[PDB]
Formats: C-alpha cells, structure tokens, sequence
C-alpha cells in the first residue's frame, strides 16, 4: 500500500472520539515527497524546461513568443513565490492525475501547480507581463479557477477546445438533422458536451411532404444523436455526452420521457443522451387548475402560423392553438405529466427541468430570442436562433448556437482576500480572452454566436465551505443574506468590467441596443432596492470591502447606457466537478453531499474530508440530503436573482420522500424563480 | 393458520437467476483444480435432477391431492420455483463456467449414476403411488418430499456453500443461497401438511408411519453416503459432508414433527459462513405556497 | 423452436395483485346503474369460475401429459399465474366492489346459470378425457384450452375493457388488462403445442381433427351468443359483444394454425381504447478444378 | 373470398392428374371484370383524364407540355391498339397493387397498364411522337421493362427518384463519415438503396492525431449507418435498405462479419445494413496454399505510402505491406476466414462476395479507378473516386460516387419478336434519358458521376422462362450457348447505340480516352473469337436475326475508335424483383426457385405458376435448388463475359449442403470469372 494513502486512511481511525483530520496534511506531504518530487522532471533552468516543452509538442510556441524570457521567468517566480501547498491529499492527487502535464508515455510529471498556473496566466495575458503576474496571483491565491477545459488545455499544443458546453438548435428538416448529428460529433470530438433543442422537430405521425404518419418523431433523432455521441467518445476515456431538450407542450413529450424509463426497450431507450424538459408557466398553471392540457404537433403550428411552436409565447398562444382546427393537438393530463416527471427524476434523475418563464421574465436579450433550452449541465441560459442548413448546392442560413466559457470564483478565498472586484474583473478579462481565442471551424452557428454574443460564464464555488467555515448554516437566513450581497457585488463588478471592455474596444455584443442593459430596465431592482447585508454577522464579513449602493448602481447604469456591454451574458454557476478538489472547495454553490467523501481509485481506497472540516464546524457542514430542499431552493433563488444565466441546481432527495415531495420541490422552485433544476440525486 | 403467511413469504421471495450476473465467478472457477471443478459440476447436476422431478412431478402431484384453493396456490407456486427457477439457474451457472462438451458429459453422467438414479426412483415412486382420497399414500409422498427438500439437497448444497464461505464462486453461491432459502420454507410447509395427516391417525397407525419415515430416511441416508463418497473423496471432503447431511436429516425429521435421529457434530465453520420511489398524487394545495 | 422464447416472455410479464390499488374504483362504481353493476358482477364471476378450472385442471393436466422439461416448466409457470395471481386478483376486485353477502349471492347465481355451466362443463369434460400416452386426446384438450384462453374469456373481458376505455373502474380494468395479456400468451403457447401434435398426424387424421375443432367451436359459439344476450341485453351492448366474440374466435383458430371462420369485422372503439447447416473444413483440392 | 382468388386457388386442385393451369386465365379475367373495371376511374375523353391528372398533382405538366394533345392521343391509341391482356392473375395483381396510379386516398385506380406505359413512353421520348410510339410498342409488347423506380415514378408529380441504387465512397475522416451518413439518409429518403465502401476507414484501435488506440473501427460507422437507414425509412413506407462493403484484407474484417451472427451483441449487431466482402485474388491464393494471411490497418498503409490500402493492387502490394515494419497487421487464417464466410452465408445469406480481380481484369475504366465494391444488389461494378469532404468553411473535393439507371430486356419477348437490336437500342436511349434527367441535390459525388460517367444498366430477365418454354434445360450446354450468343448481341448493340449517341452529341463519357474502348483492348475477344451458336437448335432460335460476326465487331471497334463511347457502363443484370410478375417473366437470369409460387396477400393465399408452365415443359422448369450450382455458375460466367458490370448471382443451396460445399461453389465462381455473388438461399 502507498504510504500517502495509508496516512490518508488514518482520518477515519477515530482517536479520542474524533476524526484525525490532520492526517490529510501528513498524507499530502508524504504523497509529494514520495511520488511527486520523484516523478517530476526537473530541468537545470526554466529556459531548458520551456524549450523542451515547446520542441516536443507539449506547449504552443505562439503564445509563449509574445513574452521575452525575462518576463516568463518573472511570471514563474511570481507563481513560486507564493509557495502554494495543497491542504489535502485529494487536491494534489486530483491535480497531478487530471490537470498536470505528463510525458507522452504518461510516465513522469512535467508541470507542477505553479507551472500550470503560470502557463495559464501567460495564455490569458496575451503578451502583457503585468497582467500575467496578476493572473498568477489570482490563481495561486486560488481566488479564481478557470474551468476544466481552459485550465487543462491553456497553452498546450495537442489540446481540445477551451469551451466544453455547446447548445444547438435543430430545425425541422432532414438537412438540419444531418447537420446537427455532424456538429454534435465534431463538438464531442473536441471534448465538449453538446445540448440540442428538439422542440422544432415535428412530432411522430406528422407528414413529410403530403404523406401522412411519416415522421418518426423526436425519438428517432434522439437515437441518431445517441449513436453519434457513442461514436464520438474520444477513446472512450470520457464518452460522448449529449443532452436533448423538449418543450413540455411538444406532442412527443411522453415518448421523449419514455426513453429514460428503466423498462424501456432497446429500440427506444437512449443511454448517452441526457434529457431536459422546458416547462412554460402555462403548463404549471394548467396543472395547478387541474384542467385538461394539450400537447401540440409542431408542424401543424408551423404550417398554420409560419413560426415554430417554441418560437411563440405559449402563455398567449396556447388558447389560439387549442381553438385552431388546423392545429393538431393531443389531450394530456398536466398533473399526470408532472407526476411522471417526478417519478422519472426519482428513478433516473432525468429530465432536467427548465422553467421557461422563470428564465425569460429576467432574460436580458429577449429581443434577440427567448431562451428555449439549457445545456448539458442545465445552467447555460442564452438566446439562440435556429440555423437553416440547406442542400449542398445552396447557401446555409447560419443562426446563433450557444457556447460560453466557464470560470469559478472561490468564495472563501475571494472573501478572505477582500477582492471581489479585482477577482471578478480579472476573471471577466480571462473569460473574454478565452472567448476571443476560440474558433470552432466545424460548427458555424457556434462560431457566429461566439463572435457576436461574446458570452462568458463566471460562476462561484465554496459557498457552503465558506459558510460552514464561518459558522453559518446553509439553510439559515444569514447564509442567504451573504449570498445576496456577494452575488449582487459579483454582478455589479461583472457588469462594470463588461462596460469597461466595451468602452476600451469600442464595440458591444451584437444587438446590444435592444437588450435590457441598453434600455436600463435591467437595473431597476438595483437602483431601487439596496442589497447591503441585513445581519450584523454578515455585514462584518464584508468589512474592508465596499458594497455598491443604489447610487453606485445608478452610476453603473449610466455608464452602461453610455458605453454599452461587451458580453450578452456574464454569470453562470456551473457544477464545477473536478476543479473543486484542486481548489479545495465545495462543488458550486450547492451544499455538500458527504462530510467525509470516500472514493476508490483503482484498487486503492481514499477519503476526502470537506475543505476546512473539523469538530468546531462539523455540524455547520450539514449534508445536502439532511437539509430542507425548500431552504436550498430559497438559497438558489436568492443567488439566481443576481445571475443572468442559470445555476446547475441538483435536488438532494432522501429515500423516504415520495414523488409528491419531489413535485412539491419542483413547484416551489418554479414559484421562487428557479430557472433550471439539474439533478434529482437520491441517497 | 399458516397457508396465507406461507403464500406471502413465497411470493415475496420470487426471483430469477438472470438477476445475478455470473461473469464475476469466471476467474475463481478457472483457478480451481480439475478435481474440484468435476465435483462442483456433478454436485449441481445432482441438484438439477432433484429439482427437475420436484417441479415436474412432486409438487404438482401433491398440489392435486391437497384440498383448498389457497393451499393449492402455495404448492403450485413452489412447483414453478422448482423447475422454472431452480432447475434453470443451474444451467445458467453451467453455461457461464463450462464449455458445451463438459455440460453434455455431466448430464450424461446423471443418467448413468447409480446413486442418483436410485434416489430418483425411490422419491418419484412414492409420488406416483399417491391414490386419490387416500391420505396415507399422500403422507408417504409428503415425507419423501420433505426428505428431498430438507435432507437430499444438502450433499449438493455443501460445496457451493463451502466455496462461498471462502470468498470463492460468490455469484453462483448467491444463486445457491436463494435456492436454499426457498427449499427451507418448502420443507417446513410440506412438513406441516404431513403432520396434519399424521395427527388424524390412531396411535397404532402413527407408530407404523414413524417406522415408514425412519426406514425411508435410513435407506436414503445409506445411499447418500455412497453418493457423497463417490463425489467428495477426490476433493478430500467426504467426512465433512457426511456430518452436514446428518445435521440436515435431523432438520427434515423436525419438519415432520419427529425427534432428531443423529447425534450433534461440529460442522465446518467455512460452510456456516457460507450461510422505484413511492408514487403519491399531487394535491391542489401543493401548487400554492 | 419456441419454448425458451415463451419462457422469457412469460417470466418478464410477472406481476402481483398488490401492485394495483383498488379502492379508487369506488368513485366510479357508485355512479353506475343497477343493470351495469349487475352485469359487471355476473361477468366477473363468470371469468373467476372459468379461470379456476384452468388453474386447478386445465394447465396442470396439460403440463402432466406434455413431454419435455422446458415445456413442463413454462406450463407450471402458467398454472402458477392462474392460481397464485389471477385468482387472488379476481377475489380482490370482488371484495372491493361488493359486500360479502352480495359476492356469495352472485356466485350462487352464476354457479346455477345454464350458459356459464354449459361452457364450463364442456371444457372440463375434454380435460377429464385425456388418456395417458394418447396424443389425440391431449390435442382435443389443448383445443379446449386454447378456446378458453383465446375465445371464451372475451365475452366477459368485453365489459371491463368497455369501462376501462371510458375512464370508469380504471384500477380493476388495469388488473383485467394484465390478466387478459397473460391469457393471450397462454392461448398462443398451448396453440403451438397443439399444432405440434396436429402436424404429426396423417392427412385423414388431420381432416378429422379439423372437423373436431370446428364442431367444438360451433357448439361453444352458439352458447356464447345465448350467454351474451342473457348478460348484455339489459345494458344494450349485445350486438357489439357478438362482433368481439367472433374476432377472438378467429384469433383462437389462428393460434391452432387454422383459417379464420368468421368474416372480418370492426370492433367497438371504446373497447379498442381499453385494449447452421454443417461446418466442414476445406480439405484442399477444393481450390483446383 | 374473392371470385378471382377462388379461381386462382383451383390451380392446385389437380384434375385428371394435372394442375389446372388454365384457371389463371379465368382468375385474371374475373379479377379484371369484377374489381379493376369497377375501381378504374373512367373519363369521357383522354383530354379530361389528362387534365384531371395534371391539375390534381398526379402528373408533371412539364413533360406532357412537350407534345400537342393529338400526339399524346395517338400514343395512347398505340398503347391500346395492342389490346394487351395479362396472362396470369398475379401479373395484373402486382401491377395494380404496386405500379398503377391510385387516388390520394388509395381507393380508386387512375392508370391502366396502357396508361402507365403511355406516360412512361411520353416521358422517355421528351417531345418526340415517333419515339414515344416506339417506346409504347417496345413496352406494350413487353420486350423492355424499365426498372421499378423508372416504371413507377416516371411522369409523376409526387415521385421518388428514378434511380434506386447508389454507391458511396467513405473517406477516413469524421467530416467524411458525417457526410456519408447525411448522403445515405438523403438517398434513402428518395427511396434508393445505398452502398457504402468502408475499406478506407481505419480499423479499430488506430490512432487519431497522436492519440493511439482511439478509433472504433468500421463497426462504429456501421452502427451509425444502420441507425441512419432506420431513421430514413422512406416516410415510413418501405424499410430503409443499405449495404456496407469491406475489403477482406481490412483489419476489421472479422468484426465486420460478426455483425451478422445470430449471437451478435446488440452493440455490435446491425439489422438494416447488408454487408458485402471484397476479395482480391491474393486472398484466394493465400487460402489455396494454406499460407497464414495478414489483415492490415488501413491508416498505417496510408501513412506509409500516401495511398489508401484499397486504392492499391494487393497482388503486388501484399508482400510490401507484410515486409514493411511501419505497416501494422495481424495474422489470420485465410481458409478459416473463408469457412467463416460460408458459415455466415449459410446462416443468414450474408455477406455478398465480390471477387475484386475478376471485376478489374475485364474492367474497361481502370484508368479512372479500380472497382472496389458493389451496390446493395451486387451487380453494379463501376469505378469510384472518394470525395474529400472538408470543414464547413473549406471547399470540398468532390469525387465520383456510382449510380446507374436500370432496365431489363424480356429475353422471351425480345427473342420472339426477333428485335434484339431495336429493343437494346431503344432501351439504351431510355436509360440515357433517365440518366440525363436525374439530378440529385444532396449527393454531390453521385450527381457529378452521373453527369460525367453517364453510366446505365441494361439487364435481362426471363432467361429460364424463355429456355424452358423452348425445351432447353437451364444447365444444358445449349442454354449456355444461347446465353453466349444473346448477350454477345446485346453487348454489340449496346456498344453500337452508345457510340451512335456519342457521335450524335459529339461527346463521350469523362476520361473515355483512357478506357479500353478507346485503345481497342475491349474488343480483342470479339474481333478474335466468334460467338455464333454452336448448336443447330440454338442457331435456329436466332433465325431471321443477324448475329454479329468478327467483321461486324471489327467495324464496331473502328466506329468506337472514331466516334467514342457515350456510356462508361451499359449492362448490369439486376435481380428485377417485382417487375418480373408484371412482365410475366422469370426473375433476372436466375433459374426459378419454385415451379408454382405460393404467396399470401392479406388474408387470402395466392398461387403463381411460373410463366409458360404447363405439362409439356414442367421438367424444363427445374427448380433452382434442385440444380447443380456449378452449372449455374457456368451459365452466369457465360453471361458475365458480355456484361461490363456484374450480375446479381444468388446461390440456391439445399439444407444438406455443408460449409465446404458453399466454399466450393464460391471458389468455382471465382475460378470461372464470376464477379459478384449475391445471396446464399437455402431450402
Ligand atoms: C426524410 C425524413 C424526414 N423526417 C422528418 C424529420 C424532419 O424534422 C421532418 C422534415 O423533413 P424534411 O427534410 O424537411 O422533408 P421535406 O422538406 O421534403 O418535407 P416538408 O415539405 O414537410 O418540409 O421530417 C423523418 O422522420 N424521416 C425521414 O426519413
Ligand atoms: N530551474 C527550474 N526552474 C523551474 C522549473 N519549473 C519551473 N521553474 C521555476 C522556478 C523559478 O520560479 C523559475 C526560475 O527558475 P530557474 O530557471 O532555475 O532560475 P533561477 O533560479 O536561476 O533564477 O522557474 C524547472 O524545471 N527548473
Ligand atoms: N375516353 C378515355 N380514353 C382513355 C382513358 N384512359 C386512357 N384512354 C385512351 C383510350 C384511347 O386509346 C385514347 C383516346 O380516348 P378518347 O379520348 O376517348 O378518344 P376518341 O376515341 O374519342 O377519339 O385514350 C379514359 O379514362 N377515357
Ligand atoms: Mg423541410
Ligand atoms: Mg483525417
Ligand atoms: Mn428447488
Ligand atoms: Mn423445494
Ligand atoms: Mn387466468
Ligand atoms: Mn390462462
């Protein structure tokens, strides 16, 4: 047995009635001095290291050529001057197993944490030495963490894309379905997760050029996409991950949901394709009144009205669709559909739930389009325009397919450094650079929307870690007060940085003038309502850091109206799965699942206590399954009001609660303004 | 006073061999000696034969002669388990671990093995001797069935349990434990029906029925000894298995309401170690907060 | 060619009465007229009585005379479903809808009913006439069994399906639909066993067996028409029920490998809504000509 | 039971020890008089019928506008002047159930046989009244039958494509694989069978741009194509049919064959994708000498030589591949692979066997490319060039994908009319017209090859019917003598018509100058060997008909050298499945499977005696299974020497035949020059 995992297993050996949490420091120390320093390739000087990495196709020469070697040396000194030490064995293990650069035979270790951070910072700065040092300080202090694609691939030659979330709109044609399959395979080949909207596709039993009952529905396209994602699996190390989204008023909604039933046949069930359901407020209203709802055939609506069903407002056109004889509709029970959704989430965790009117009542770019679906992680909520891929000889009408670069603030380290403003602005700059350097040459709509929208996603993590290490319960009103103030400040500084970038570059995102930022309606609750902490305990947490007031928000509103905004979307809170270990942080803004997390890697068993877990804060680290999901919904809705995109909201369910409890949680989330619900995790 | 609770227990124990994936035993099987694999195949083949006849003949015939729709439902369910679940599970094990030729050979071996033929002849003979409305012939067949359920299977069960207890062949062992769990309740149930008939008799008749039961047990026992030696001598376990079958013979007698016949002995401790979310409808008040 | 496939389909259709909650049927039952409640009770008792014969005699007698271990196992499984699942399900429906005294009276009435008795005793008569090692008598009983499974039940199934298709008595209708789905596969399976016997016969013997099957069908059909009017005239449904009987008679004939007897008719839409040659190596000189 | 169905069923009722064959005339007469004349929509004049058909979206106004109504009336007069009578009930039933035009609700009948033939002829002539009358005489005499797509769809507004066989090359790239899936779905949507060459795709466990062992091989593409064909199911009318071809020296050949095993896993098995194996002479030579053979990884060969493995001659390149250390390979047993092929064909009829060197030793366009694979029916053998489908922004390199137009001569009717020359030339003209009028907008390589190659397929049928009705056994040497002479004449007149078309249009097919037609090497065996019948009985069959001599072939060679050749490919003998009933003909050049065909339509069973079956010729209608497959191979090889493309050659096997017998049949077919083997049908 390895010495470091033997030391790491001494955490669970209870001495004097307490877990030996200090063993993890010894565990990581032994891990380093017995595996990492031994397996680390060391060069005489940094120049030899960089030459070796560039020559052997490990790094990219173009980005390293913008700095003189003295500047690169200064950046590396800045990284190593911090003398960063991993606080736990899991942090270092995850870094050196997932993100640290290794030789071509996966034998030795080329990059330390400081080397990777310095390379990412030099990639972000794009020739600026001082900006590179600022990025080094930001990441070595672990105030900001670039997403897994960016952190893993920044500055590497044989790399995937820095963006891993893509959203595709599929038009109701065979050419568009073929192009969707092709683009899905191309993006899965790049390593990204692809989400597809299947609402515009006509339902099963619709006509294909005046021959009736000819269309196979969305389930045939679902099978096509599932096999396309199985094919493009990148060695199978990380198999192709796709998501399909369907509006709840699509006729194929029941067959769409039946693809996830355990008793589904092999000719229907999809395995590699996650599913999400988009629910307008009309469906919730119909289920609330116990009235008879109707699902519609999309092609009939398109023929009758000239627009797709999901491109229309269901809360204003549902009655017109029902009364229209030329529209084909099927009678359903909305409460039965809700119960089926709850049962499917209990048994499989699917579908993802998107509350469409919750997304679009606060959506800033409804002039471009309404948000019709989310991503594979169920937190990207941006306007999309469907493309019209025509025959080979004809020109294609390229729409807007969503993609944003992810990045997380570490709430604990940002709050410790009293650096919300600087961290948010530097992270915004880094995400802007990642957006600018991304060029997808096989997804035309993704490329066009990346150039036009310039959307970024700046998330946060370690919310529960910060609260538990500060003696605040996750369900407590003080926690929601802190989240309100913190994320209002993050929104303020992200909007300020976007406006400053627009002023400097002299350009805004496409169709900015129609957005709510340009009209000033976005800032109504910010110029009217003060978001300063209401509790003295929370107010001391922000001591030494200026909290923008209503006057500051009015000044920012004037600044945005006079200079514009560079990013259509700025903030989205992703799950942040594996980078949470490296940053020694709790995953996303969701509460922790286990206080001490037990994992098996190969034939070795190791335990990961939550960051900062001890006996003085053991009960503040309440597990997500033991807490009220209504209070978690309250917390996420408090955070969501300052986030322009969505939040990956996992529901943590006990075995005792029925499908009625899951439905009640979903309805309370819809009532409280929750935009999306990610997973129904059951213990 | 008991059929309903046996009905509920039997139906709640329902299972299929396909629920257990068997490819996990592939390596621990590969690692056994040729002698061990031979004994194992033959042991399970002997079990397959017993369950084949218990399902085809024993349980259906007893069901035919026992009065009461609920008693018949329990016996019919037990019959189904014998041939549709138990006997078939052995083929699942064989098809995983062994090549077709070895499977063919072991089924040929059951046909020509004299101890296995003798025990089948004796048990099935008693089943087929049942006369309508003749409770004594029925009692005799129920004694035979209890001896099959609670005694005769055990020379076979020993070996899968012996491996399970050492952490070997644990998937096959899981199947066998499920089969054993079923046979234990089958033996108790049929035992209770036999006692019903016995309790109707004069003291003189009872004395004769005890003689029948003990003579039959001894005759089956002597044959089982030879069968046990034939199978287990090559793996060195015959004496241990013999202790196990005597232990279970006492359990069979007890299932029939009789005193234990063999003295207690220490059994191999290895063998002893070998032993959706609820849907609730949404209310109107659930939509308001 | 077919027993393992039917084994799979049978065991994967396994279900238990407890899975469907019955109490919510009282919310539509209370709104039916006296004639509707009367017809439903009588139909239900008819199905119950016929299915009991199939569980106690029909399936076990066929399992007894059919050769083949795998066939006996499938047949045992089907007998189990009759006795352990279907019979309990019918009892549960009754106990939910009627008080004890009403159940006893309905069964007294249906037990004395001329048309129910005629068909019940005709079927049972053929089961009792099977002779050991006589495949002709076995075939005749199989024909009777297929006629029960695939034809005679359907004058009864009509009514629960009729309600089920209208949104009435949905819990008991779900149960009936599961039962019916089992009887369908039972009929198909026994049909294949009958065709196997039929195909072993001479041309003259085949013609004689065809005449037997058609003659039997005619007798049962003429009694079904009377049974139908007796139960369904009071609720105005007999015309449509008669179409459903003929449609299911044709399915029963097709199960026995025979041509349909009746012209094709459309069915009531409410009821519809309810419803290796030899591997040889190349030994050289095969590449030269 | 219908009266005609009863009358047709009285054929099996044996009266005086003989079948009542005359009952089928009564059956067809009753069928017509009781059903067809009742359900045939009648109009006061032909003008009213034509106006109703064009205005109700049944016909195309474009081709009918090319004639004055007087010319169309005279064409219809010519069709009805023959007073054509269907000889059997099955002929009329098949026509009026598959090809006759019906109302939009499929309730009444708009088109009789004469109307369909007149419309097809008017479409063929393209404005020429005399040519239209000639086509009417050719088809109403049933000397030439256009293929099912052409016959069914010509002159119809809501029609599929007139071509149903397509052959696509798939390049070793994700872009090309996605484009292949798209084109396969587009062509299956049109109703055409699609054949894909998978030999260029790199095998399983190959490197993808420095990531070794990352390719799923040809089986992942096979699954993608199978799901693509399942989705593109011709508007839910007819199941989508596709074929995949792999070279026997491809590394994935065993995985390719395992997709058709009955025990195949659901993640390996393909359902709607037929498979064909391409076998060079090198494999047969290795199996003959029992030397252990090597299958090669195609990408290693492409990297080493810059050419695809299937683009190179395996006879010369096999030793170089084996001796090259940079070419990856694994040992196989070629005899074991042959036995596996025979076992698979016995079990499921798959794969098709294409003898690569038999095709290419007589291929006339080897300069363009070698023939690497065949179609779904194993008779189309043409040169193909793989397309390089690049990224979306880049320009694709369009190659040549095979698609030929099918037509069948009725050997019995052509022979009785003594019109081999006229029928062959008119059929060539009609096939040329179909080729020119075909434009496919979503298969650029198919369209380019159709425009450039101008390849057609003129088949033949009713060979066994003609022979049995003339007292000649199919296996007899006289039958092979007749086939030799007849197909030599067909080839002569097809070459003459192609050269005449080239002279008239002043253009040949693309890259004709490199063909063996241009160099005269094609005509060597025709200017050196005499193909007149060697039997007096056969020579009497051609009485009143000039059989081309050696001097005639020299004159044709000079004419082709002077004027060129319009069609790269002219003759291919397709199976001719359903059009054989309408023509009262035996299918293709194959012998009959059954003397009397027992089929069930709806709930009524039907009986179809072979055309011309009687008491006198009963034993000349020997069933194919009772025949010696060696003699059938001899017959097909006799025909194959005059057919430039392949022949759909079905093997008819008894249940007693072993794997060795099937292998012997395959090896004798290879020895005798058979190009392709279609199916292994076992009784
Ligand atoms: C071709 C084809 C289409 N479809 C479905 C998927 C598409 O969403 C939908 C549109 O197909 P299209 O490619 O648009 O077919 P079309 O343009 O000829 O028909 P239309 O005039 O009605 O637009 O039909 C199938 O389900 N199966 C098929 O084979
Ligand atoms: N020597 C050396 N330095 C490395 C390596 N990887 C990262 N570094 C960092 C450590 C220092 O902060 C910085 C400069 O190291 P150096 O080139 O040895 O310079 P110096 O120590 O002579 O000033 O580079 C490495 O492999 N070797
Ligand atoms: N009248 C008529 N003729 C039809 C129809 N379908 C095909 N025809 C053919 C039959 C003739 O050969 C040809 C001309 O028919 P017509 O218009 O009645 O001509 P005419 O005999 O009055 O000059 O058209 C049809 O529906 N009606
Ligand atoms: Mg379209
Ligand atoms: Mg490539
Ligand atoms: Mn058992
Ligand atoms: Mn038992
Ligand atoms: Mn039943
Ligand atoms: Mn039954």
């Amino acid at each position: 047995v390895p010495k470091w995992i033997q030391l790491n297993n001494e955490i669970m050996i209870q001495k004097d009635g307490k877990f030996q949490f200090d063993k993890d420091k010894e565990a990581v120390h032994s891990y380093f001095v017995d595996y990492i320093n031994q397996n680390t390739v060391f060069f005489h000087n940094l120049k030899e290291k960089l030459d070796y990495l560039v020559e052997n196709q490990y790094y990219e020469e173009e980005f390293l050529s913008l700095y003189s070697f003295e500047d690169i040396k200064e950046v590396f000194k800045t990284a190593y001057a911090k003398k960063f030490r991993f606080p736990s064995f899991m942090s270092a293990f995850k870094f050196y197993n997932d993100y640290a650069l290794k030789t071509n035979d996966k034998k030795k270790i080329l990059e330390r944490y400081e080397d990777r951070i310095s390379i990412v910072a030099l990639f972000f700065a794009n020739g600026d030495t001082e900006k590179a040092k600022e990025y080094v300080n930001l990441m070595i202090n672990q105030e900001y963490q670039p997403s897994t694609p960016t952190f893993l691939n920044a500055g590497r030659k044989r790399r995937g894309e820095l963006v891993s979330c893509f959203l595709l709109e599929v038009n109701d044609s065979l050419n568009d379905i073929s192009r969707a399959i092709d683009i899905s395979m191309q993006l899965s080949k790049l390593g990204g997760g692809v989400s597809l909207n299947l609402s515009k596709l006509r339902a099963k039993g619709e006509a294909i050029k005046d021959v009736e009952n000819a269309t196979k529905g969305v389930v045939g396209v679902m099978k096509l996409l599932d096999n396309a994602f199985r094919y493009a699996d990148q060695m199978g190390q990380r198999q192709g991950s796709g998501a399909a989204y369907l509006n709840i008023f699509h006729r194929d909604i029941n067959d769409f949901l039946d693809t996830k039933k355990i008793s589904a046949d092999e000719d229907v069930r999809v395995k590699t394709l996650s599913i999400g359901v988009v629910i307008p407020d009309k469906f919730v209203e119909l289920a609330r009144e116990d009235k008879a709802a109707y699902v519609f055939y999309p092609h009939t609506i398109y023929k009758e009205y000239g627009q797709h069903m999901d491109e229309m407002d269901m809360n204003e056109m549902y009655d017109k669709f029902v009364d229209n004889p030329r529209v084909k509709k099927e009678k359903i029970n909305p409460r039965k559909l809700l119960e089926k959704l709850a049962m499917l989430r209990s048994e499989s965790g699917y579908p993802y739930i998107m509350f469409q009117d919750n997304v679009n009542k606060v959506h800033a770019n409804n002039h471009i389009s309404k948000v019709k679906f989310s991503n594979l992680c169920s937190e990207v909520l941006q306007a999309s325009q469907v493309s019209s891929y025509t025959d080979y000889d004809e020109e294609d009408e390229i729409g807007l397919d969503i993609s944003c670069n992810l990045g997380s603030l570490n709430i604990l380290n940002v709050m410790e450094h009293k650096s919300i403003e600087k961290t948010v602005k530097l992270a915004t700059d880094s995400l802007t650079h990642v957006s600018e350097t991304t060029d997808i040459r096989n997804a035309p709509a993704v490329r066009r929307a990346n150039k036009a929208m310039k959307s970024i996603g700046l998330g946060a993590m370690n919310l529960h870690g910060y609260l538990a290490q500060n003696g605040i319960a996750y369900e407590s009103p003080e926690a929601r007060d802190f989240a309100n103030t913190f994320f209002m400040m993050v929104n303020f500084y992200s909007i300020q940085r976007s406006a400053e970038i627009a002023k400097e570059k002299g350009e805004t995102f496409d169709q900015y003038e129609g957005s709510t930022y340009a009209t000033g309606e976005y800032f109504d609750k910010y110029v009217s309502t003060d978001f300063s902490p209401k509790y003295e305990k929370i107010a001391n947490l922000f001591e030494g850091m200026h909290i923008p007031t209503t006057e500051d928000w009015k000044k920012l509103k004037a600044f945005v109206a006079e200079h514009g905004m560079y990013h259509s979307y700025r903030l989205c809170i992703a799950p942040t799965g594996s980078i949470s270990y490296v940053q020694s942080s709790t995953a996303s803004v969701m509460p922790i699942m286990e206080r001490i997390e037990e994992r098996t890697y190969g034939n070795s068993k190791t335990y990961y206590p939550m960051p900062g877990l001890a006996s003085n804060n053991w009960f503040f680290y309440k597990e997500a399954y033991d807490m009220d999901m209504f209070k978690v919904v309250d917390m996420i809705a408090t955070i969501q009001q300052h986030i322009d995109q969505g939040i990956s909201f996992t529901l943590f369910l006990k075995d005792t609660m029925t499908t009625r409890d899951l439905n009640r949680i979903d309805l309370y989330a819809h009532h409280r303004g929750i935009k999306t619900i990610y997973y129904a995790r059951t213990k | 006073d008991f059929t309903q609770m046996f009905y509920n227990q039997n139906v709640k124990q329902f299972w299929l061999p396909e629920e257990i994936a068997l490819n996990g035993d592939l390596l621990t099987w590969k690692y056994l000696g040729k002698n061990e694999q031979d004994t194992y195949m033959k042991v399970l083949a002997g079990l397959t034969l017993l369950d084949t006849e218990q399902g085809n003949t024993g349980m259906p015939i007893v069901a035919e002669h026992v009065d009461g729709h609920q008693r018949k439902a329990v016996l019919n369910f037990m019959a189904m388990m014998e041939n549709a679940v138990h006997a078939k599970s052995y083929s699942n094990i064989f098809m995983t671990l062994a090549p077709t030729e070895t499977i063919n050979e072991v089924f040929e071996w059951v046909k020509q093995n004299k101890y296995l033929q003798k025990k089948a002849q004796m048990i099935v003979g008693l089943y087929k001797a049942i006369q309508k409305d003749d409770e004594i012939s029925l009692f005799k067949a129920m004694v035979a069935s209890v001896y099959l359920e609670s005694f005769l299977f055990y020379s076979g069960f020993y070996y899968p349990l012996y491996f399970y207890g050492q952490g070997k062949l644990m998937q096959s062992g899981e199947i066998i434990n499920l089969i054993l769990r079923d046979e234990a309740i089958h033996g108790v149930y049929v035992g209770l029906l036999a006692q019903e008939i016995y309790n109707k008799q004069t003291e003189e008749k009872k004395a004769e029925l005890r003689e029948f039961a003990i003579d039959l047990l001894n005759q089956l026992y002597e044959n089982e000894l030879e069968y046990t030696e034939d199978l287990y001598d090559q793996v060195g376990l015959s004496h241990d298995v013999k202790k196990f079958i005597r232990y279970n013979a006492n359990k069979a007698l007890m299932n029939l309401g009789f005193d234990p016949y063999f003295e207690e002995e220490d059994i191999n401790p290895i063998v002893l170690n070998g032993l959706k979310a609820t849907v609730e409808p949404l209310k109107d008040d659930d939509f308001y907060f």
